């Protein structure tokens, strides 16, 4: 009868809470009034479209302003000594010298420097003028409108799909593997061959003439002939200059390895062959599940067949087909887990093997990106583990999964939790113990007494990969190894050359300071997983509260009685888990930032010597590289690092409000409000105004979220200001 | 040598870390007479600090480009760095743990056990203390016998 | 170099004649055990309808030759490279 | 029911003493459902040393 | 404050290593540690901790090493007291190491 | 309002009625238990959900449960 | 006679099996479904590796060939004579040949009919006495072939040449001058 339209219960709430929950309840379909599986799936589908339309519009927006407000064309001509423009600024709040200050580049007013690496992205892909950016902006905007269209389209009763269709998993897998993965990477490879490669060779190929231009001299003869080697006949020379004819070859598909020496990025020929190769594996593999032809696998049959003899895995995977196909949260958990891993995967491979020409020369961009994807990966992981327990509560069928791997999982969960506890306490005690030991020796002027363990195991791996520093002589280090002799005339010359250039990021040199920090990160991993896993497995029931599953995923507590039950819900478990996310990726991003900062600065001996103790982090990382940042203004004058320092403090202030909502809880605030609501009602003149919605204190769960949110935002923004301002 | 790092017995930086620390204390010792109290301390520290460096050079640890001794943690040039100590711990920790096990179980059957966690039966504990010397031989035999697990 | 007309026709025939006369008592019997369903209960029986002794549909052809050509193109392709161990 | 003072394992899964031992105080000879009154050495969270159980939620061992 | 007071003045505490004042650097870091350590107690609730303790207790019982005095998470009140206590001690001790190393050097 | 239920494990020791601040529960005759009486929740529209009732219950597990549900002016403890 | 004196042979190995000396400590054949499988694959491994050995002895036994240095030519070379091609041709006509004949095992130990023309399996009372000898010449070969691979990776040498090196300097040249144990 009032908004929340989707909840009678919340709509009848007389207070301001109705509002808050209404905002908070909006996307939870299963909890709305008179909901069905059909409406659930259909709303989810439409929502996916909605997301896509926002994404395409967002991307088009970037291209739009780079083309309209940027210096894209000044960059292409001189990428090394021009700062890429993101956007113009029109701020009526700025003072006279502010407008002078922010006018960087070739700009006719105040501008901001892009640290997204979209320049080098574009530029490496083939984008040459503002025109190209405009056309792409129009296109993707058109795709946005199309997606919006499509959302409302399959909302009508004629175009409403049936639940059976949504449950056709085999078909979606076949199509996504073959088409979405296979075809689209094949088509990209098409783009690299037809546009990117020629663009790097200095021949501008556009919509109007591609069809008329030969990418290879004897094109499409090798292809059908099976003389594929001709496509790798003459690669670009070692003196090739990117985007110019000088030193350019004709090959379209190679396995060279290493980098394009002047740009220091992967070879677009290697990238072409890569996308093409995977494309084939995807296309062949995408014909694996049974649909409407009779040929193909059964998922159910595969899963149910995989039960080992002598019941060492119980009933194996029997019943998982149904509990997965039914459970949406399960699918989102698997998806988020995989997506989180690959997000960090991307982050860790991109920095050490950059793919873009004249990236990695851009320090700030690289730092910004690598922080970006690791934090995104962290949040995504916590979320994976957050729809973990939502499954465990709402979705699991105890009878239908009897004695399976899943039920057996629940069975020995105390073992799992307790052994994670062991693994985290071990690390926590020893690593901290060895650091603080290292500090005390530093303090007393005896650094020779430090406990510095050399990372022999990683140093071994680097040796097996062909770095020769450590002199183990294994695999790709040793010249008398089959592994060496096999591919020595393939790509190893490009590889080995790149691994041993220590001015690049590829498999950096490692010492005892590396050793400690990785075990700090391991502490990060294991503990966060302890919170999340514990929260997932005890979502259903515990000894304190056996009937927890009757309440659901978020609840304040179960009262003060029998000891006290604050932060008992799996919700709260995930909440607690976010703090470790934050702390852990905080450590990882620092690790990253410094070990590069000292590389770029030209003194890696700063890192190796101060990373072995924590004051070293405090003094040589934090205290040193904020010098310029905090100076952005002083009583004497100003410079260009105004916004970062403003935002630095902004983040800190957000960070401390969070503490407010986290530490102080409801009873104080409500009674505060209780006196205020009397105060209003017997204040004359003001008497004549009264509220419609009774003023009430935010909930516990509300307080829980609002703290967390402020904390995270402050975290991110503060670092971002630091990272960028210092690296720049 | 191992991971290409130099031995402390030879390395230059390590031998220049000797010099700096010693030549910090000899810039202090000037400001005092030779008969005085603190001069006997700034001489004794030096003697100890100069002895300390000598005793890693004789130990033969690997010192890096840093000048600091790094450690080796797997196999046999540098056993004593970790591989021997490691057992030291697992023993004395296993000692403590198994004594604590034999105490709690030895109390368990005595009407109210909780009193013995607070007003600890010292002459029980000090007998279990010595018994806990031969613990791995008991710990193994108990894993065999099958009284170790619930 | 070998000729491109003998190996593709040879490898395709070497996997079609393999599929025609060996792998059927292995293929058709976990084709009947496997029964695709989702939480309870259209297959084009017109494309499968074949006037054959043992019943070889249009998909079996485009599946068993796919080995043959993934063989044929793999054979010809690597004959091009000079990979010396 | 069980004999008074006998050592009995609990088999009610939602109990604080589940799979744990207790002693029988008195089995009420009436039409009551949970007649077997058990007392334990260790309390639960709610400061309680004693509870009532049915005949299928005890096993004398 | 951020720059001219905090940042500039913390100079002598942050390089106090290798001197007579190094104890103040150690206490500088230790006081941050203990301050931050309080936040675990302040931000959380004993519901989590008690279940954690359930699993650990399992592990003990498995090896016949369970205590008679039944291991219980701190009360909500004690959680708050420990929190505020470590918060104050950390904060105050950090300012303490700061000033004294600063003003002495 | 909040939901309050009493399960059959009730002994009828009456602590949960005697503890309530808003008089939601009452004692009724029954035939199940040694005390010949069981707890009941006929007035849950006045239930605040403060969970004294639960804290007061001696049974294992508790034989009163309060499920915090749709919230109304009374359940939110308002005097304004 | 069981594999370790004293020890009791498990419940699952009936000794009406050929060559059961009661060896399954890891209890891999506990389940009879999984046992019937291994009784089969044992015999096949047995059979191949018996040819495998017999073959890669005969190579270097009378001619200056060697089983490690045989594939060198990737022109093949049987008994000193030339050959009928190359790589692709052998793969294809080995794939089909094997894939067909192993494909048609709709798994048996003693299929007979074709495979026993000369007619030994026959006379029940001695049929078992061969199947022992089958699996024991089977095992002894599977061990020997591993023995042929193990010694190759240590040295260069080659079975009959290693045997000849050991006969010259037995005390000197043996397996404590390589690295299985240092
Ligand atoms: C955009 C800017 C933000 C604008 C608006 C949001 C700000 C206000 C949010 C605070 C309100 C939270 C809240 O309502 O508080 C309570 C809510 C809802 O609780 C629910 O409260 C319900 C209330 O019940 C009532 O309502 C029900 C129907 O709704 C029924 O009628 C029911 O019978 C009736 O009792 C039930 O009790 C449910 O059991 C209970 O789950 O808690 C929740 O679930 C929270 C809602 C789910 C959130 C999803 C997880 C978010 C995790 C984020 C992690 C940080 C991410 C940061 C990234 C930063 C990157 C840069
Ligand atoms: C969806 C992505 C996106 C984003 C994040 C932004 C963000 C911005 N745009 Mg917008 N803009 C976008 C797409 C986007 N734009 C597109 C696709 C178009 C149409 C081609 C425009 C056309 C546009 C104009 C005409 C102007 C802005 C301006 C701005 C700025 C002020 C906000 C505003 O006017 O609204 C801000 C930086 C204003 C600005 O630059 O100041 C301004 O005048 N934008
Ligand atoms: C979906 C992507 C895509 C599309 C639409 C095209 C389209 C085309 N390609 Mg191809 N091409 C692609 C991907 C793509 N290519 C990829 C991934 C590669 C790398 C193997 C190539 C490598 C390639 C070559 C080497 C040649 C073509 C050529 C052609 C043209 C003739 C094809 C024919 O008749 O057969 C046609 C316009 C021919 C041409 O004339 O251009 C030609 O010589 N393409
Ligand atoms: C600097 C602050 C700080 C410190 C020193 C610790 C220390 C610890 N926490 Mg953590 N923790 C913190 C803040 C902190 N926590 C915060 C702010 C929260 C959010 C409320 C948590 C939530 C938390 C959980 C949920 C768990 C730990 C656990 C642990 C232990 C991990 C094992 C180890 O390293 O030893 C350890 C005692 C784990 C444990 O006890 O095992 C565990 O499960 N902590
Ligand atoms: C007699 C003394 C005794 C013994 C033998 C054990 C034995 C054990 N404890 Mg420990 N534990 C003890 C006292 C003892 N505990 C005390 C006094 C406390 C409170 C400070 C703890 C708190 C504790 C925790 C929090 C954990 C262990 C764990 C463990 C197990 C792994 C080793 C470890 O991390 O420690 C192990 C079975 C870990 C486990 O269960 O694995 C684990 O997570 N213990
Ligand atoms: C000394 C070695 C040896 C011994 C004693 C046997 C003994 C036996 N083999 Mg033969 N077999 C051997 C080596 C040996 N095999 C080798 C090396 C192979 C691999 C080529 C085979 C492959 C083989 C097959 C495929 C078959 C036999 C069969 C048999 C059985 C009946 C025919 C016969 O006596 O021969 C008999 C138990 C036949 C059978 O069981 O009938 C049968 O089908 N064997
Ligand atoms: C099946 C029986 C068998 C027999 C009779 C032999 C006989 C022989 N082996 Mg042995 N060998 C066998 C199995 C067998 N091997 C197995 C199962 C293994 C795996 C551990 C090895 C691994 C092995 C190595 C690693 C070496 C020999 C070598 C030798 C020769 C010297 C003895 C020695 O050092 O060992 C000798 C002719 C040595 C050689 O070639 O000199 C040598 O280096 N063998
Ligand atoms: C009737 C008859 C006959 C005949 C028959 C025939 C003539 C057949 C044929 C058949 C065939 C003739 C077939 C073919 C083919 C197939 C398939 C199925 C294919 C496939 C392919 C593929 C799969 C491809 C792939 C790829 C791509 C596309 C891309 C890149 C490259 C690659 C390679 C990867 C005879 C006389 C004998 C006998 C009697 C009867
Ligand atoms: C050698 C070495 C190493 C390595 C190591 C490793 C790899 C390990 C593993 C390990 C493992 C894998 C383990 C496992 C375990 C298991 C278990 C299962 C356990 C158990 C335990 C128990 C049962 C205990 C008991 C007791 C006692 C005995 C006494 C005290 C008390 C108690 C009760 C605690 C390194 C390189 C590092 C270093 C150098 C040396
Ligand atoms: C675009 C283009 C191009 C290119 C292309 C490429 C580079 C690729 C393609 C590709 C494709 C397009 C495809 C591929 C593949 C496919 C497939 C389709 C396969 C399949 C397979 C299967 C189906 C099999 C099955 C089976 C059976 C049935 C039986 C037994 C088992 C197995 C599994 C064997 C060119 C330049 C020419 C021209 C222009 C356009
Ligand atoms: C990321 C990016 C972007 C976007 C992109 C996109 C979203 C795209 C899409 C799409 C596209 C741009 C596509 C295209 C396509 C094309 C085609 C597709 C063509 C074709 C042609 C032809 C002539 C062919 C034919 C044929 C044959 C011959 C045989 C077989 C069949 C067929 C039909 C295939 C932008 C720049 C804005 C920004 C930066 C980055
Ligand atoms: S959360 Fe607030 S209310 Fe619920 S228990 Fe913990 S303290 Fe009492
Ligand atoms: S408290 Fe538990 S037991 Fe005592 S009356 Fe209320 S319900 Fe029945
Ligand atoms: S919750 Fe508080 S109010 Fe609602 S019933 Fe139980 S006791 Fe009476």
């Amino acid at each position: 009868k009032l908004f929340p339209k989707f909840s009678q219960g919340l709509a009848q709430d007389p207070t301001t809470r109705r509002i808050w929950y209404g905002l908070a309840m909006a996307h939870d379909f299963e909890s709305h009034d008179g909901m069905t599986e059909e409406n659930l799936y259909q709303k989810i589908f439409a929502s996916h479209f909605g997301q896509l339309s926002i994404i395409f519009l967002w991307t088009s927006g970037n291209l739009f302003h780079v083309a309209w407000q940027g210096n894209f064309e000044q960059w292409v001509t001189d990428p090394v000594h021009i700062r890429p423009i993101a956007h113009a600024i029109w701020d009526p709040h700025f003072g006279q010298p502010a407008v002078e200050a922010f006018t960087r580049g070739g700009a006719s007013g105040p501008v901001n420097i892009s640290t997204s690496g979209v320049y080098q992205w574009w530029y490496t892909i083939g984008m040459r003028t503002n025109q190209d950016l405009y056309v792409g902006s129009v296109f993707l905007a058109l795709v946005s409108a199309i997606f919006l269209f499509a959302g409302w389209l399959h909302l009508q009763p004629n175009f409403q799909p049936s639940l059976s269709w949504f449950k056709d998993a085999e078909s979606r897998l076949n199509h996504h593997l073959s088409g979405l993965f296979g075809v689209s990477s094949l088509a990209w490879t098409g783009h690299l061959v037809h546009v990117a490669i020629p663009e790097s060779r200095g021949q501008h190929v556009g919509w109007d003439n591609f069809l008329s231009v030969l990418p290879h001299p004897q094109g499409l003869t090798p292809f059908f002939t099976g003389n594929w080697a001709a496509y790798a006949q003459s690669p670009d020379t070692a003196s090739h200059v990117f985007g110019t004819a000088q030193g350019s070859g004709q090959a379209i598909l190679t396995f060279l390895g290493g980098f394009h020496p002047q740009t220091q990025s992967l070879w677009l020929t290697d990238m072409a062959h890569h996308h093409l190769a995977i494309a084939v594996i995807f296309i062949v593999a995408g014909h694996m599940y049974r649909t409407n032809f009779g040929i193909g696998h059964r998922m159910q049959a595969i899963l149910e067949a995989h039960t080992p003899p002598s019941g060492s895995l119980g009933a194996g995977h029997k019943g998982l087909f149904d509990t997965v196909n039914n459970s949406l949260h399960f699918q989102l958990g698997l998806a988020l887990a995989s997506v989180g891993t690959i997000t960090s995967l991307v982050a860790q491979h991109m920095y050490s093997l950059p793919p873009y020409a004249f990236q990695a020369i851009d320090f700030t961009t690289q730092a910004a990106l690598y922080t970006h994807h690791q934090y995104i990966a962290g949040f995504i992981m916590c979320g994976a583990f957050a729809h973990g327990a939502i499954f465990f509560i709402r979705d699991y069928d105890p009878e239908q999964n009897k004695g399976n791997v899943l039920a057996r999982m629940l069975d020995h969960k105390e073992a799992l939790i307790s052994h994670l506890s062991w693994v985290s306490l071990f690390l926590g005690f020893h690593t901290l113990g060895l650091y603080v030991h290292n500090d005390v020796m530093q303090a007393f002027g005896t650094p020779e007494k430090q406990i510095l363990i050399e990372p022999v195991f990683a140093q071994w791996i680097q040796a097996a990969h062909g770095k020769a520093l450590y002199g183990f002589d294994f695999l790709l280090s040793s010249k008398t190894s089959a592994a060496f002799a096999n591919g020595q005339s393939l790509w190893l010359p490009g590889w080995l050359d790149a691994i041993n250039n220590n001015q690049n990021s590829l498999f950096l040199t490692i010492g005892p300071g590396d050793f400690l920090v990785h075990h700090a990160i391991a502490l990060g991993l294991h503990t966060t997983t302890l919170i999340l896993v514990k929260g997932a497995l005890d979502a259903r029931g515990s000894k304190l509260m056996p009937d927890k599953k009757d309440f659901g995923y978020s609840f304040p507590c179960d009262g003060p009685g029998r000891g006290g039950t604050c932060d008992i819900s799996a919700y709260d478990a995930f909440y607690l888990a976010v703090f470790w996310m934050l702390n852990t990726i905080g450590w990882v991003t620092f690790y990253w930032h410094w070990k590069h900062l000292t590389l770029w600065q030209g003194n890696v001996a700063q890192f190796d010597e101060s990373s072995t103790y924590l004051m070293g982090w405090l003094r040589d990382y934090l205290w040193l590289n904020s010098s310029q940042l905090i100076n952005g203004y002083n009583p004497f004058g100003m410079n260009s690092l105004s916004v970062w320092a403003w935002t630095f403090l902004f983040g800190h202030l957000i960070y401390a409000t969070g503490f407010m909502f986290l530490i102080s809880w409801r009873g104080y605030w409500q009674e505060l409000i209780e006196t205020l609501v009397w105060a209003h009602e017997k204040t004359p003149l003001a008497n004549l105004v009264y509220w419609k919605d009774k003023p009430v204190a935010l909930s516990i769960v509300q307080a829980r979220l609002v703290g967390l949110a402020h904390f995270s935002v402050g975290y991110i923004f503060t670092y971002a200001a630091f990272l960028i301002a210092s690296t720049s | 040598d191992i991971a290409g790092l130099t031995p402390c017995s030879e390395s230059k930086a390590y031998a220049k870390l000797e010099k700096k620390e010693l030549k910090t204390l000899e810039k202090r010792l000037k400001q005092y007479e030779a008969d005085s109290a603190p001069a006997v301390a700034l001489k004794a520290t030096m003697e100890r600090t100069k002895a300390r460096f000598a005793n890693y050079a004789k130990a033969g640890l690997l010192c890096g480009n840093d000048g600091l001794p790094h450690l080796i943690a797997d196999p046999y040039g540098h056993a004593g760095e970790v591989f021997i100590p490691t057992f030291g711990f697992l023993y004395v920790a296993g000692y403590i743990g198994y004594v604590g096990r034999q105490y709690l179980i030895a109390v368990k059957g005595e009407a109210k056990p909780t009193d013995k966690e607070i007003i600890i039966d010292v002459p029980l504990a000090t007998k279990l203390a010595w018994q806990g010397a031969g613990w791995p031989l008991a710990a193994v035999q108990e894993l065999q016998r099958g009284t170790l697990l619930e | 170099a070998l000729d491109p007309q003998i190996v593709i026709s040879g490898s395709t025939a070497a996997f079609l004649a393999i599929g025609r006369f060996v792998f059927l008592g292995y293929q058709r019997r976990f084709d009947s055990t496997v029964g695709p369903k989702t939480t309870g209960a259209q297959k084009n029986s017109t494309i499968f309808a074949t006037n054959d002794p043992a019943g070889f549909n249009i998909i079996d052809v485009a599946g068993w030759g796919a080995l043959g050509h993934a063989v044929g193109f793999a054979v010809l392709a690597i004959n091009s490279l000079q990979g010396a161990n | 029911g069980p004999k008074r003072g006998s050592l009995v394992k609990i088999l009610r899964p939602e109990s604080y003493w589940f799979n744990q031992v207790g002693k029988v105080v008195s089995v009420d000879q009436s039409g009551v459902r949970y007649p077997v009154v058990v007392r334990f050495e260790n309390q639960n969270y709610a400061g309680v040393t004693t509870n009532n159980y049915a005949l299928d939620e005890v096993v004398a061992a | 404050w951020l720059r001219d007071f905090l940042w500039a003045q913390s100079s002598q505490v942050i390089q106090s290593y290798g001197s007579a004042l190094s104890a103040y650097g150690l206490i500088f870091l230790g006081a941050h540690f203990v301050w931050a350590f309080s936040l675990m107690f302040l931000f959380s609730g004993r519901g989590y901790w008690q279940e954690l303790i359930e699993s650990i207790v399992w592990a003990h019982n498995k090896l016949k090493v369970a205590p008679a005095i039944q291991p219980r998470a701190l009360s909500i009140t004690q959680g708050r007291a420990v929190g505020v206590a470590h918060y104050l001690l950390g904060g105050i001790a950090t300012t303490w190491s700061f000033f004294l190393a600063r003003i002495i050097s | 309002a909040h939901i309050v239920k009493i399960y059959d494990t009730c002994i009828g020791c009456t602590q949960c009625v005697r503890a309530c601040p808003l008089d939601v529960l009452e004692m009724v005759p029954w035939d199940g238990c040694k005390a010949s009486q069981m707890a009941s929740a006929p007035r849950t529209e006045d239930c605040v959900g403060c969970k004294r009732c639960e804290t007061a219950c001696p049974t294992d597990f508790l034989s009163v449960r309060v499920y915090l549900g749709s919230e109304s002016t009374r359940s939110m403890g308002l005097s304004y | 006679g069981n594999w370790l004196p004293g020890s009791d042979a498990p419940a699952w190995l009936p000794d009406d099996l050929p060559g059961n000396y009661g060896f399954d400590p890891l209890s891999l054949g506990k389940e009879p479904a999984s046992l019937k499988r291994f009784t089969e694959s044992e015999v096949i491994h047995g059979r191949w590796a018996m040819l495998g050995v017999a073959g890669s002895l005969a190579v270097e036994l009378l001619g200056y060939g060697n089983w490690y240095d045989a594939p060198l030519w990737a022109k093949a070379t049987w008994f000193g004579i030339e050959v009928p091609f190359d790589l692709n041709a052998l793969l294809a006509f080995e794939f089909v040949a094997m894939a067909a004949a192993e494909g048609q095992r709709g798994g048996v130990v003693y299929p007979g009919g074709a495979f026993d023309p000369l007619g030994f399996a026959k006379d029940s009372s001695k049929s078992g006495e061969l199947k022992l000898k089958e699996i024991k010449n089977g095992r002894l070969a599977m061990v020997a072939f591993l023995g042929f691979v193990a010694q190759h990776a240590a040295t260069g040498k080659g079975p009959i040449a290693a045997l000849g090196e050991h006969l010259a300097n037995p005390w000197g040249a043996n397996f404590a001058t390589n690295g299985i144990s240092v």
